[PDB]
RNA sequence: CGCGACCUCAGAUCAGACGUGGCGACCCGCUGAAUUUAAGCAUAUUAGUCAGCGGAGGAAAAGAAACUAACCAGGAUUCCCUCAGUAACGGCGAGUGAACAGGGAAGAGCCCAGCGCCGAAUCCCCGCCGCGCGUCGCGGCGUGGGAAAUGUGGCGUACGG
RNA sequence: CCAUCUAAGGCUAAAUACCGGCACGAGACCGAUAGUCAACAAGUACCGUAAGGGAAAGUUGAAAAGAACUUUGAAGGGAG
RNA sequence: CGCAGGUGCAGAUCUUGGUGGUAGUAGCAAAUAUUCAAACGAGAACUUUGAAGGCCGAAGUGGAGAAGGGUUCCAUGUGA
RNA sequence: CGACUCUUAGCGGUGGAUCACUCGGCUCGUGCGUCGAUGAAGAACGCAGCUAGCUGCGAGAAUUAAUGUGAAUUGCAGGACACAUUGAUCAUCGACACUUCGAACGCACUUGCGGCCCCGGGUUCCUCCCGGGGCUACGCCUGUCUGAGCGUCGCU
């Protein structure tokens, strides 16, 4: 899990923040791994990862790159999305497959809180006063 | 000073056609336009129609 | 009544326009009449003003029928310089008055090349603009 | 002097007039240190410009020559292929940005976009 | 607080609002602009209707609405099928398709 | 003690010119800018001070490309063609 | 003289040598609390500082 | 102190430089707005951003 | 126990490329208080908000149902009106609080992996020639290298093929 | 029992947003103690080791025609 | 005649600026001390030269450096 | 008688209110919507005949070239431009040029110290001295070369 990285374990404040030490992280380890893939590799493009190992302190994923600017990629129509510049860094702003899953987006009843993109555009949506000109 | 002041106002429709209705009769009236200052002499006929 | 959405009809910006316009801008901004003479030879209406140019003063206290010749365009002070119009300071010596270009009136123009091809030009325009009406 | 009237000369030509002209510019600000006549101090700004409209061709000569031996070659200097912007420079180019894949091509041939109306 | 006979009101303004306002002073300009497109549109595909493909009847799935008819998003694979249209040619005709209507 | 006679002893300094910057904020033992974190390859800027942002954003300085870069833009950024001679 | 900044001793004494036509002994550098660079240039023996300076214009 | 880098010395050159009075030819000019330099700096009385 | 092949690794100022930093109003992923209200206060509220971190584009994100509904059924996403201060949550206190249907703005759909068939049909690089040539694509040839059977390409993806 | 869809792979324009940037237009707004801190050599002068703090300050006259010359005073400063 | 407000000040130890009485008042009292003559000069208790009388008394009121200052160093001129 | 004090008015002054003005703001709206290892943003230091600051610029430094324009710039001076054997000024701006730091890039942040390959001058293949030029940072992709391994094997 994710200790709260507090000095001492001291959360000043409310008792409803005083946790430090049963505390989880919004993302999946798996999605950490595609992070520091992405990171140190900041030419190539992330583009899936899967599971390989496992153990009881560490787990093992294995991470898919590409190359956008290989000739055998950008002269290739089914993959020339990826050289586009708005596909850098899919890894760090959750548009992976395991980033996605973290957001909490998908269809239906269960998916309320992101009806308009992600969580942010939702609550944007539903916390701003619509003042017209004729009221 | 904010911009979301209500700037705006809606009246019915049934109001602003009344007030044309109004505004039209009493443009027929000579009394009524000289006492805007229309200089309405010499002027043939003041509800004005011409070709 | 200005109908153009790009052209401004406000205070401040068409007044800071005229008074850090470019050199060659005021140039024609610095334009003033010819005479009824040289508007009758010439179909034109008014020129930029231009050093060596015969006018006379309309305008002002210097206002009369000589006929003076421009010595200097000093299109930053938006003043033109002409022989006769002067003063004598407190010393004895003698300054020029600057006189704006739109109360003087050409009497006659310093010819050349460049001259002569714009008068053409504003000939050809208004000749143009009168059979489009016609 | 005039740029166009140097443009038909030599390099040797431009190299012995451009040190005439430092050579005349080392002179004047010798004068100037030395209490020399206006006439000296203005001419400095006249012989600064020529000694830049001098290099100015010599250098322009050479990057064009420059330019005529690497047209054609597969790999240029830096200086020499074009600079419009980091982010164009990285974009595909115009032919692979319209190549299609033989199964696109299939649906344009086969169900292509038709030009229709509806009566009243 | 309260005097006398009232409502208890319940104003949601506790949630610093006033960062988030939306003001429709650009309402008018949205509406030329919008009209602007249409009929840019319209023009680029002159001869073609200018208002979408031909959308099917469908029926309102409540017990509030279902005497009323709207358009649908497609006409369906059955009646394209029964028709003797294409579902590959209907869209260059002119014929919106829903590959998902039962 | 403390005040006038404590003001005597100031004769150290603890901040240097910086070298990115240009503020008196380069701190000698440890080695970093108070005001721009040199060593560090991002530049120290935090949203609690909007005023510190707005003395050194972009903007406040020359500007020497991009004021070009904006020229530039007006006409599709054409390069490697000259205006026809007279 | 008055020199550039970026100009060492072995650079001042080549280039007085080359615009002047002159030997040179040594050279000794300063740099001015206005920010520009003087450097002394002895002379050769056989060579007379008065006459290059009559040469050059400074008196 | 005597003491000093290279960088130091530039710095403090590029300010004695520049406390100069303005010119008197200034004042001439065509729309002239200065009257003196406003920023004349004492050694003694203000100190050195260094 | 020398010479080969493959595998897994290493070094190179090797030939070509690519990333870093800035701006950051709008956008995406995290992390994340307390002042305040409750006339005290701890849950709650403030608030997933301020501050902190990372990543972009002219938009971003989302997106073509593991959907809604229960009807005589609708039919990707996004936005506006309404639903609605409602269903619901809450020391059921203070307070918080959506969605579906309906009307509009716009409207557009598609692709693999898998299962198969086709003598790897495929791709990168290097030369030469015919070209074309605004700063680079085409055809051929290569008794030219490499990648790829630990699977490239063509057909084909739930609406079936 | 019925209804509905086919997760754990991928791309996609438009309608939407925009207190930064480049150009524009306008206003029942303010009119130099106001309006941006900043109409002016303003994020300047100056202050703090530093993070940071941060001003005051517009108007001769249509045109300098900005008072030549005489006179008292060492001059500032006066009288003509 | 209507329309719309950033629409009326004696107070807020109110904010910014300006000004009084106090008041020609307090004060210009820490470390012994000055005098005569001349020069320059419009002008001298205070500058300079000379002659007297005194002090620091080598852990100095001396001669040099380090930090720090940054042109304060030197010559000439001015006396706002 | 004065002086002194108080009040009022006239005139004169320590003062800068009021009024009039505004190349400034603020707000709304529209169109675009573009930085950087080909070195950005931001700093530093320089550059004018006389020029401190602001501004503009970079050793060609208050600007070169080119195109348009068509007789100025101006505070003083000086000399262009004979105002077509084609051009002052200004604007535009596609050519050229663009010092030192800075993601900052040979190592290091002191005008410190290198290395490899070339060029010129002293001597002559000491590369010994001086000057100049090109390279010399991290990560990472495809390919290339040189390798390692009691890794798996084959021929020996
Ligand atoms: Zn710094």
């Amino acid at each position: 899990g994710r200790k709260r990285p507090v000095p001492k374990g001291a959360t000043y404040g409310k008792p409803v923040h005083h946790g430090v030490n049963q505390l989880k992280f919004a993302r999946s380890l798996q999605s950490v791994a595609e992070e520091r893939a992405g990171r140190h590799c900041g030419a190539l493009r992330v583009l899936n990862s899967y599971w390989v190992g496992e153990d009881s302190t560490y787990k093992f994923f294995e991470v898919i790159l590409i190359d956008p600017f290989h000739k055998a990629i950008r002269r290739n129509p089914d993959t020339q999305w990826i050289t586009k510049p708005v596909h850098k860094h899919r890894e760090m702003r959750g548009l992976t497959s395991a980033g996605r899953k973290s957001r909490g987006l998908g269809k239906g009843h269960k998916f309320h809180h992101t009806i308009g993109g992600s969580r942010r555009a939702a609550w944007r949506r539903r916390n701003t006063l619509q003042l017209h000109r004729y009221r | 000073t904010k911009t979301w002041r209500r700037w705006h106002r809606r009246v019915n429709t049934t109001q602003k056609r009344y007030a044309i209705c109004s505004a039209l009769a009493a443009s027929a009236l000579p009394a009524l336009v000289m006492s805007k200052g229309h200089r309405i002499e010499e002027v043939p006929e003041l509800p004005l129609v011409v070709e | 009544m200005k109908f153009n959405p790009f052209v401004t009809s406000d205070r401040s910006k068409n007044r800071k326009r005229h008074f850090n316009a470019p050199s060659h801008i005021r140039r024609k901004i610095m334009s003033s009449p010819l005479s009824k003479e040289l508007r009758q030879k010439y179909n034109v209406r008014s020129m930029p003003i231009r050093k060596d140019d015969e006018v006379q003063v309309v305008r002002g206290h210097y206002k009369g029928q000589q006929i003076g010749k421009v010595v200097q365009v000093y299109r930053k002070k938006y003043v033109i310089y002409i022989e006769r119009v002067q003063r004598e300071k407190a010393n004895g010596t003698t300054v020029h008055v600057g006189i704006h270009p739109s109360k003087v009136v050409i009497t006659r123009l310093k010819l050349d090349k460049d001259r002569k091809k714009i008068l053409e030009r504003k000939a050809k325009s208004r000749q143009v603009g009168k059979e489009k009406g016609k | 002097i005039k740029a166009r009237d140097l443009r038909g000369k030599k390099k040797e030509e431009l190299l012995k007039q451009l040190d005439d002209l430092k050579v005349e510019l080392s002179q004047l600000r010798v004068a100037k240190v030395t209490g020399g006549a206006a006439s000296k101090l203005s001419k400095i700004r006249v012989v600064r410009k020529s000694i830049a409209r001098v290099l100015t061709v010599i250098n322009q000569t050479q990057k064009e020559n420059l330019r005529k031996f690497y047209k054609g070659k597969k790999y240029k200097p830096l200086d020499l292929r074009p600079k419009k912007t980091r982010a164009m420079r990285r974009r595909l180019t115009k032919h692979e940005e319209k190549l299609k894949t033989k199964k696109q091509q299939r649906k344009e041939r086969l169900y292509p976009l038709r030009k229709y109306a509806v009566k009243a | 607080a309260p005097s006398r006979n009232g409502m208890i009101l319940k104003p949601h303004f506790h949630k610093d609002w006033q960062q988030r306002v939306d003001t429709w002073f650009n309402q008018p300009a949205r509406k030329i602009r919008r009209r602007k497109a249409r009929q840019a549109k319209a023009r680029r595909i002159a001869p073609r209707p200018a208002s979408g493909p031909i959308r099917p009847i469908v029926r309102c799935p409540t017990v509030r609405y279902h005497t009323k008819v709207r358009a649908g998003r497609g006409f369906s694979l059955e009646e394209l099928r029964v028709a003797g249209i294409h579902k590959k040619v209907a869209r260059t005709i002119g014929i919106s398709v829903d590959p998902r209507r039962r | 003690t403390k005040g006038t006679s404590s003001f005597g002893k100031r004769r150290n300094k603890t901040h240097t010119l910086c070298r990115r910057c240009g503020s008196k904020a380069y701190h000698l033992q440890k080695s970093t800018c108070g005001k721009c974190g040199y060593p560090a390859k991002r530049k120290r800027k935090y949203n609690w001070s909007a005023k510190a942002k707005r003395r050194n954003t972009t903007g406040t300085g020359r500007m020497r490309h991009l004021k070009i870069v904006y020229r530039r833009f007006r006409h599709g950024f054409r390069e490697g063609t000259t205006p026809k001679p007279k | 003289f008055i020199v550039d900044v970026k100009a060492n001793k072995h650079q001042i004494k080549q280039a007085v040598k080359k615009l002047y036509d002159i030997d040179v002994a040594k050279v000794n550098t300063l740099i001015r609390p206005d920010g520009e660079k003087k450097a002394y240039v002895r002379l050769a023996p056989d060579y007379d500082a008065l006459d290059v300076a009559n040469k050059i214009g400074i008196i | 102190s005597s003491h000093k880098t290279f960088r130091i010395k530039r710095f403090l050159a590029k300010k004695q430089k520049q406390n100069r009075p303005i010119p008197q030819w200034i004042r001439m000019k065509t729309g002239n707005k200065i009257r003196y330099n406003s920023k004349r700096r004492h050694w003694r009385r203000t100190k050195l951003g260094l």
